[PDB]
């Protein structure tokens, strides 16, 4: 009975530039259960994107990856939304190239 | 350190649909290279990457064999422990399986285990004798009673010194290109303005494999532990790893700190500075 | 390669 909170972190898989073809990648983890929704947001429309297989760590905790293509610039915005039992109200990061 | 070939299963029984839903990864180190899903008609274990594919159609064959009776024994098993708990058919349980085994410098196993997970929490493990088990409450002894009176023992005993560690040994030389060989982290740091103006310090470590690395500040000698920001590591998506650690800094002063990086993929610990 | 199928619970 004890639900445990997602971590999100929101970032690509190459430094971003503007114009160079990259990976958004959305990481959440430590939760449980299992059920959850990870949606990669465009200027806060849902993009097409796939999601690994269910996995945890050594305390149980699940983890997943979301990601897709994207190719960053100065006028795109980019974020992860996360529904789970334990959010009062959908968790949403905005993707920083920096952090 | 040391290699290991670990599986991990997850069941969840849907209330709805009737059924439990059942997935199972494999890894080695760092790197799954199997998976499982039944949700999906037909379902197969697959491969994840390309040395484990020069496996014949036999192995494929007798994995998803394997898999697939093993997913409904976990279907049972949530049914089980659904019992034993008292609870309603209501809601939605999850059963986890976690084991492996860790190969020593010798070659042979150095650690071997198998722990389940009832709803996330510990039901019942395997001791590092691999000869008896821990429950962890009084359901899971119900079990363990069981699991004693078949001698269940021995035979995750013998997997684990056996089939375990043969096969891991089998897919370090077949990935011996990629599992075997390290992948350093290629880092740099970057500067950005920040709060009160304000100016962070952030250093990167970035496609390093495997996934443990050590990333810390320091002024003089001095770590900056208390006072700077370290993330959870996270993949890459191509199977390679990232990190950075970060801390405020007085405009003016930035070279005054270091960025010391450590990892098995370096000859020795890396001095990394803001240039 | 997988553990074979386990015991009952």
């Amino acid at each position: 009975f004890v639900a445990r909170p997602p971590k999100v972190q929101v970032y690509s898989r190459h430094p971003a530039e503007n114009g160079k073809p990259n990976y958004l990648n959305c990481y959440v983890s430590g939760f449980h259960p299992p059920q959850i929704e990870i949606d990669l947001l465009k200027n806060g429309e849902k993009m097409n994107a796939e999601q690994s297989d269910l996995s945890f760590s050594k305390d149980w905790s699940f983890y997943l990856l979301v990601h897709t293509e994207f190719t960053p610039n100065a006028v795109d915005q980019y974020s992860c939304r996360v529904k789970h039992v334990t959010l009062d109200k959908p968790k949403i990061v905005k993707w920083d190239r920096d952090h | 350190g040391p290699h290991s070939l670990s599986y991990f299963y997850t069941a969840v029984s849907r209330p709805d649909r009737g059924d439990s839903r059942f997935i199972a990864v494999g890894y080695v180190d760092d790197t799954q290279f199997v998976r499982f899903d039944n949700y999906a008609p037909n379902p197969r274990m697959e491969p994840r990457v390309p040395w484990i594919q020069q496996e014949g159609q036999e192995y494929w064959d007798r994995e998803t064999r394997n898999v697939k009776e093993t997913a409904q024994t976990y279907g049972v098993g949530l049914n089980t422990l659904r019992g034993y708990y008292n609870q309603s058919e209501a809601g939605s349980h999850t059963l986890q399986s976690m084991y492996g085994c860790y190969l020593g410098p010798d070659g042979l196993l150095l650690h071997g285990y198998r722990q389940d997970a009832y709803d996330g929490a510990d039901y019942i493990a395997l001791n590092e004798d691999l000869r008896s088990w821990t429950a962890a409450d009084m359901a899971a002894q119900i079990t363990k009673r069981k699991w004693e009176a078949a001698d269940e023992a021995e035979r995750r005993r013998s997997y684990l010194q056996g089939l375990c560690v043969e096969s891991l040994r089998r897919y370090l030389e077949m990935g011996k290109d990629t599992l075997q060989r390290a992948e350093p982290p290629k880092t740099h740091v970057t500067r950005h303005p920040s709060s009160d103006l304000g100016v962070t310090l952030r250093c990167w470590a970035l496609g390093f494999y495997p996934k443990e690395i050590s990333l810390t500040w320091q002024r003089e000698g001095q770590d900056q532990s208390q006072d700077m920001e370290l993330v959870e590591t996270r993949p890459s998506g191509d199977g390679t790893f990232q990190k950075w650690a970060a801390l405020v800094v007085p405009p003016g002063e930035e070279q005054s700190y270091t960025c010391h990086v450590q990892h098995e993929g370096l000859q020795e610990p890396l001095t990394l500075r803001w240039d | 390669n997988s553990d074979t199928v386990g015991w009952s619970w």
